[PDB]
């Protein structure tokens, strides 16, 4: 799971289905109450996630 | 009559290749297909590189058609692997790599060709006629 | 060398299945009858507007579609009105009084059955809480675990009280006396519609409990109404309609049984 | 607000929908829940899951995206008809009228050369149908083109065929304005529907509270814009199964080769979803632990990382430790090479039995078997799953098979429609008498047919109902070897013994002499009818005159029964619907019977029956787009090169295929994405089979390019234990040969019965394989 | 024998074509004896091919007698040009290829 955005209640990524369901269930009202994210913020988050994946792959390849 | 070298064969207009049996007539089809896909030969090369779906192959029997399709697939795969490794154990692929300018773009084109090999235009005469009639029923004037 | 095929230690099970009520069971009077006439009669009410008078042209087009004689067109229209204006259970609801917002036609429902449904363990309760079941012999069917399907004809709410309406076009008899209360009950017992409307009520109760916040069975439920089309006559209010309310204890025990 | 929900698996999205429905309840009880699905199986699965979770699922509408958007049009804007005037069915009959009036035009010159040699308007009708389909596709995906064509201008930088397509559409609109039909169609209605809700101060009345879009991974951009405009007033929950966790649409080739090759359908969709301004999205994924080969591949796909080693470096190419260890006992992904489809199904049955025995938790409903073409494998599947003994019996249900409720009645009626053209061969008429309904109509018993066979044979009836039929074919009138000749001969033989002699140059047929000859009187009643109708159907008639034809023919030629009544009603309904579309299109000109017959033939077999998709037994069905349901065991058959993917080339004059844009759909990409959906949906075991060698000629076949790329990636990403010293290529070939299983050609081959994982379960061929029988 | 044939008729009506022929071959041990007999392998292959063709033809044909009628018709006029009706390979072993 990406480290960025873990604190945000929106993200529900987990290790099993039940954990994801509980993570979503506990913070449903918080997710609904939050205002919509801007397009620039969404693109920034996706770019950060892609950069994190790239850095992880680079570190692994250096480990080989 | 002149001896034939697949790399130096110019591909423009009509060209006739006649030879005795077991001389590798069918085997030269793969080399010419690879040349057309990569656009190699300089002056003898086609003006622009082409795609799998734009190269027509006409065979006599269905079994030979399937054999040729499979062999072209295998040759494309081997040439892509050679381009990725920049080395090869076959003399034909070695000469090809010697002729190739940029191997990364060539490998990308070969990858696209490998992915579009399902749509390879290798038919028989009757199948070619049928497919041209179906695809162009409007111009030919037949039914859809 | 020695050759031997393998054997199966665990037998595969066909317990899981999806079945309907039919699988578990297994002048207007002289109008033609059958599967297709019945489906045509039902499709008529499927797309019929209750709050407006019947149109002769629409009836004529429907008879052309079905292929019946045009002679029925003058009479059938009137008969349809006889259905629309016929009174109901003591609240006195007329079908024409139902607006498009307070009606739901042909509702399809899915009911899960977790533990295998045994005929013996259910027939006893149904006979205990229903006299019609006591009159009939015990239910007989194989164990079933899975889903249960069904198509409810009509659901409508009046005075904040919901109802269940089921159309039936079976030719009980040639005379109107064959459509009386005792005769209608005998027909229900013969065609085993008791279990049918019981399952319909269980489905409706579960749906209302799911949808309606702070729902109560006794408060919001109004009963079950079987409408016999051919039985409907302007002369006799009772002939053609049948009304029955399932016991709340039966519904609760049935829900608990089907849940586990 | 329009909220997009992303999840690697479907169950998470379904549970999210469950929780959302439970949390926020609909105020009105009778208000139906809205869930958009493009397939019936998806809706059925959603219903079965929601009923299992809540206790009951009811009042849940499942409309298609187009129908839903049209319903929203009806409610938001006034003065809109219930059904659009511009539809695929009506535009065909409208262009059928419009095209002859425009042949004089110069722009249609090519069309003239097409429409020169037509006799019964076959070419005209087919061209009208194709142009109607093209115009519908344009309406859906290309509204700007139609907007430009209506004004009369041309689109710059477009296809060559536009020259003959732009005016026709214009000539269509004006035409539908002359008849008085509603002008409104969805293409012009899109902008007004968006603008009305964009400037709306408050929510318009009558709109549903919330909407769900589940199981749909492909939508046109215009529908997405409309849903974005509608999201302000009412909430829309898009459940999108995303195979990749990270952003994989137009990555800033994708990182994974198995995803880049097969992800063209989803790349455009995720790129459109990301381009939505008023969208708030939360990621709900589920990580997969790489404990199995299938789980390893799914994790590689999900994490957007590449595991295969190219081997560019000599040090990398030498050692094989870079790859991942593959357990030999592991059998999550297994490829199987068979000879015939019969052998393929027979091996699949044994493999399913082995999988059921291996895992107690597994159930038959979890297993699913998808074939390229279900009709080709239906007989083999049915025979193999039926021949299994009771102790070995596996329940099955076949879905997506062609709907054949009563085939003989349908075929008999279709043949009766071809009466004017038929030569009335004796065998053909006996084939019509084969149907018990047509014989009961003329009280021809089954025992009487055994007599009428030898009677027709010996009497000399060969062809032709009468001498007039013979003269109609411009053939010399003979007077013998016709139905009239044979009938007169049999009647004379019933009247006069053959010993007497000829009366009118016709020898009496002595065989039919007793009361049995009454059969003749019935047979002669059939042919006379066959005569009358064969004269009535010749002349062309307007559409309104064709209305009572079908019903009259049915009630004359057929005597209905409990089973056949359904088929007769279906025939009447299809005929009436076709003629009703024609009359709504106001086609004045006469229509030949050969057109309506060939239209009914196409309309009758277009039906499919998928009502047993999730009945409970194992599911047999073809690969249908937009149907992605998770299953424990996923089997794939018929992957021979050329059979899958299924290729349907464009008409050739379509303008969309010339300059494609994002969101354009193609059957090739559809199948390529369905192969990825099948891979991702597999939870426990993936089974893939294909024909390697032809059973007849012992030739060599090839598998699909998809299976080839899959096995290549597998062989390049894994290595067997003990092969570390070997190089990349040898280890790859070894893995590929270890996973590919080559089954025997015959069931009685003893290799099948040798002890091992490949051991069969069928004991019937055990004594034959053991060679213990006596000669 | 009459009883076993009557049971075969029931199997034929219920489960189709292939199940009846399979049960018959199993009970009568036809495949074993054919494989034992010299040359009977080609016989068994032809029988299996005929069974597959009969199943394919009975799938479309709903009547049980119609399949016998179709089989008799095809026996009367065999179509050599038909690819389906082409005889399959005798054995997968080494064969001199004429
Ligand atoms: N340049 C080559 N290098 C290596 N092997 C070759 C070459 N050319 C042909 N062969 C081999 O020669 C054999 C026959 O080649 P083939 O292409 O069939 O000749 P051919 O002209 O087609 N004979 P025919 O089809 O009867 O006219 C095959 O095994 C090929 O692999
Ligand atoms: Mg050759």
């Amino acid at each position: 799971a990406p480290l960025y955005g873990a604190d945000d209640p929106r993200r529900c990524s987990g290790n099993s289905v039940s954990e994801v369901l509980d993570k979503f269930r506990k913070n449903y009202d918080l997710i609904m109450s939050l205002p919509q994210e801007t397009k620039e913020e969404k693109e920034f988050r996706h770019c950060i996630w892609l950069a994190e994946k790239e850095e992880r792959e680079r570190i692994y390849q250096t480990a080989i | 009559a002149e001896t034939l070298d697949p790399l130096r064969l110019p591909l423009q207009g009509e060209r006739l290749i006649e030879a005795s049996a077991g001389t590798g007539k069918t085997f030269t089809i793969a080399a010419l297909y690879l040349r057309l896909l990569l656009g190699l030969g300089g002056s003898a090369a086609f003006p622009r590189p082409l795609t799998v779906e734009e190269l027509l192959v006409v065979t006599f029997t269905e079994a030979a058609t399937a054999e040729l399709r499979g062999r072209i697939r295998s040759n494309i795969h081997e040439l892509r692997i050679a381009c990725l490794r920049e080395t090869t154990d076959n003399p034909l692929y070695e000469r090809l790599l010697e002729e190739i300018d940029d191997k990364a773009q060539a490998a990308q084109w070969l990858l696209l060709a490998e992915r579009q090999m399902d749509e390879a235009a290798v038919f028989t005469i009757h199948g070619f006629c049928q497919r041209m009639l179906n695809l162009n029923a409007f111009e030919s004037g037949m039914l859809f | 060398a020695e050759l031997n095929a393998k054997t199966l230690q665990r037998l595969p099970g066909d317990n899981w299945r999806v079945t309907s009520y039919s699988g578990l069971q297994q002048t207007p009077h002289q109008f033609p009858r059958g599967a297709s006439p019945g489906t045509f009669l039902h499709s008529l009410f499927e797309d019929l507007d209750f709050t407006q008078p019947v149109d002769p042209n629409w009836v004529r087009e429907k008879l052309e579609l079905g292929g019946f004689e045009s002679q029925w067109e003058p009479v059938l229209t009137e008969w349809i009105t006889a259905v629309l204006q016929a009174p109901l259970n003591e609240t006195g609801v007329s079908l024409s009084q139902l607006s498009a917002r307070n009606k739901q036609v042909e509702m399809e429902f899915y009911l899960p059955i977790s533990e295998p449904l045994i005929a013996s363990q259910l027939d006893t309760l149904i006979r205990q809480f229903d006299p019609l079941s006591a009159g009939c012999p015990p239910l007989e069917f194989m164990q079933v675990r899975g889903m249960l399907k069904g198509f409810i004809d009509l659901v409508f709410r009046h005075e904040g009280r919901y109802y269940l309406l089921a159309y039936k076009s079976n030719w009980l008899g040639e005379d109107s006396s064959a459509y009386t209360q005792q005769a209608m009950a005998a027909a229900m017992q013969a065609h085993r519609y008791d279990l049918q409307y019981q399952l319909y009520t269980l489905a409706l109760h579960r749906y209302l409990r799911h949808r309606i916040a702070d729902y109560d069975y006794e408060h919001h439920f109004g009963g079950v109404i079987y409408l016999f089309l051919r039985g409907v006559d302007k002369e006799h209010p009772q002939q053609g309609i049948y009304t029955t309310r399932p016991n709340a204890g039966l519904i609760a025990l049935m829900d608990e049984m089907f849940a586990g | 607000m329009l909220r997009v929900y992303h999840s690697n698996r479907l169950d998470v999205l379904e549970a999210l929908m469950e929780f959302i429905v439970e949390r926020e309840r609909l105020d009105d009880p009778f208000e139906p829940e809205m869930i958009l699905v493009q397939s019936t199986g998806m809706a059925q699965w959603l219903q079965m899951t929601l009923s299992q979770k809540f206790g009951i699922a009811a009042n849940i509408d499942f409309p298609l995206p187009a129908s839903f958007i049209w319903d929203m049009f009806v409610r938001v804007l006034p003065e809109i008809p219930k059904e659009s005037a511009f539809n695929k069915q009506s535009m065909s009959w409208k262009l059928m009228t419009l095209l002859p009036q425009l042949l004089e035009r110069e722009d249609f010159t090519l069309l003239r050369h097409y429409l020169t040699d037509d006799s019964d308007k076959r070419k005209l009708f087919q061209l009208s149908s194709k142009a109607a389909d093209l115009f519908d596709q344009y309406l859906v995906y290309r509204p700007d083109w139609l907007a430009q064509w209506e004004t009369g201008h041309l689109v710059e930088g477009l296809g060559e065929a536009q020259a003959w397509q732009a005016p026709l559409w214009k000539a269509l609109v004006e035409y539908t304005h002359q008849l008085g039909q509603p002008r409104w169609h969805r293409a012009n209605l899109y902008q007004r529907f968006i603008e009305t809700l964009e400037s709306a101060t408050t929510c318009p009345p009558g709109l549903p509270s919330r909407v769900f879009i589940c199981g749909i991974s492909a939508l046109p951009p215009v529908y997405l814009q409309a849903l974005q405009a509608l999201g302000k007033h009412i909430e829309i929950h898009l459940l999108f199964t995303n195979p990749c966790r990270y952003y994989w649409g137009d990555i800033k080739d994708v990182g994974n080769p198995l995803l880049a090759s097969w992800g063209k359908l989803g790349r455009d969709y995720i790129y459109l979803l990301s381009d939505l301004e008023s969208s708030q999205e939360l990621d709900a994924f589920v990580d997969v632990t790489p404990d199995n080969l299938l789980h390893n591949i799914q994790s590689d796909i999900l994490e957007l990382e590449n595991r295969a080693v190219a081997g560019v470096n000599i040090e990398e190419f030498s050692r094989s430790d870079n790859k991942r260890p593959l357990d030999p006992l592991d059998s999550s992904i297994t490829f199987h090479v068979c000879h015939s489809p019969q052998r393929e199904v027979e091996v699949l049955h044994d493999r399913l039995l082995a999988m059921l025995e291996e895992d107690p938790t597994l159930t038959p409903r979890d297993i699913i078997v998808m074939v390229a073409d279900i009709d080709s494998y239906s007989p083999f599947i049915q025979a193999v799953f039926g021949s299994a003994p009771a102790d070995r019996y596996l329940p099955y249900a076949i879905s997506d098979r062609r709907a054949r409720q009563s085939h003989p009645v349908l075929e008999a009626f279709i043949s009766l429609l071809s009466l004017p053209d038929s030569r009335f061969v004796s065998e053909d008429v006996l084939a019509l008498l084969d149907v018990p309904v047509l014989a009961a109509r003329f009280d021809i018993t089954e025992e009487g047919l055994r007599y009428l066979r030898q009677w027709v044979n010996e009497s000399g009836i060969r062809w032709g109902i009468d001498d007039d039929n013979v003269r109609e074919l411009e053939l010399p009138a003979t007077g013998q070897h016709t139905w009239r000749f044979g009938l007169t001969r049999m009647l004379l033989g019933y009247a006069m013994e053959s010993a007497q002699g000829e009366w009118q140059s016709v020898l009496p047929y002595d065989e039919s002499s007793g009361l049995i000859a009454e059969l003749v009187g019935h047979l002669a009643s059939l042919l006379m009818q066959l005569n009358i109708w064969r004269r009535g159907l010749a002349q062309e008639r307007p559409l309104e005159e064709w209305l009572p034809v079908c019903r009259d023919m049915l009630n004359a030629f057929f005597l209905p029964d409990a089973e056949t009544e359904a088929a007769m009603t279906l025939i009447e309904q299809q005929w009436q619907a076709i003629i009703a579309e024609g009359l709504g299109a106001q086609y004045g000109d006469a229509v030949p019977l050969s057109l309506l017959r060939d239209e009914l033939a196409q309309r009758l077999d277009q039906e499919r029956i998928s009502q047993r998709f999730l009945a409970g037994p194992v599911n047999i069905c073809t690969l249908m787009p937009m149907r992605s349901i998770p299953f424990k065991v996923v089997c794939l058959l018929g992957m021979n090169d050329g059979v899958y993917p299924r290729q349907l080339a464009p008409l050739g004059f379509d303008l969309m295929s010339q300059k494609p844009k994002r969101g354009d759909r193609s059957r090739r990409d559809d199948d390529r994405y369905l192969f990825l959906e099948a891979l991702i949906s597999a939870q426990q075991k993936l089974y893939i089979s294909y024909i390697g060698r032809s059973i007849q000629d012992n030739s060599e076949r090839f598998p699909s390019v998809l299976v080839q790329e899959l096995i290549d990636y597998i062989g390049q990403s894994h290595y067997l234990p003990g092969d570390e010293a070997l190089n990349c290529d040898e280890s790859e070939a070894r893995v590929k040969a270890h996973l590919t299983c080559l089954h025997t050609r015959m069931p009685f081959d003893p290799q099948n019965y040798q002890p091992g994982e490949r051991q069969s379960y069928a004991r019937e061929w055990l004594p034959a394989a053991s060679q213990a029988g006596k000669a | 024998v009459v009883e076993e044939f009557d049971g075969y008729r029931q199997i034929w009506r219920k489960r189709g074509v292939m199940p009846m022929l399979r049960a018959l071959m199993s009970a009568r041990n036809i495949a074993e004896n054919l494989l034992a007999t010299a040359g009977g392998e080609r016989r068994l292959t032809d029988i299996l091919h005929i069974s597959e063709l009969l199943q394919e033809a009975g799938t479309q044909l709903e009547s049980e007698h119609a399949l016998v009628r179709w089989l008799s018709q095809h026996i009367l006029e065999p179509d050599s040009n038909a690819s389906s009706q082409q005889m399959r390979l005798e054995s997968d072993k080494h064969l001199v290829q004429i």
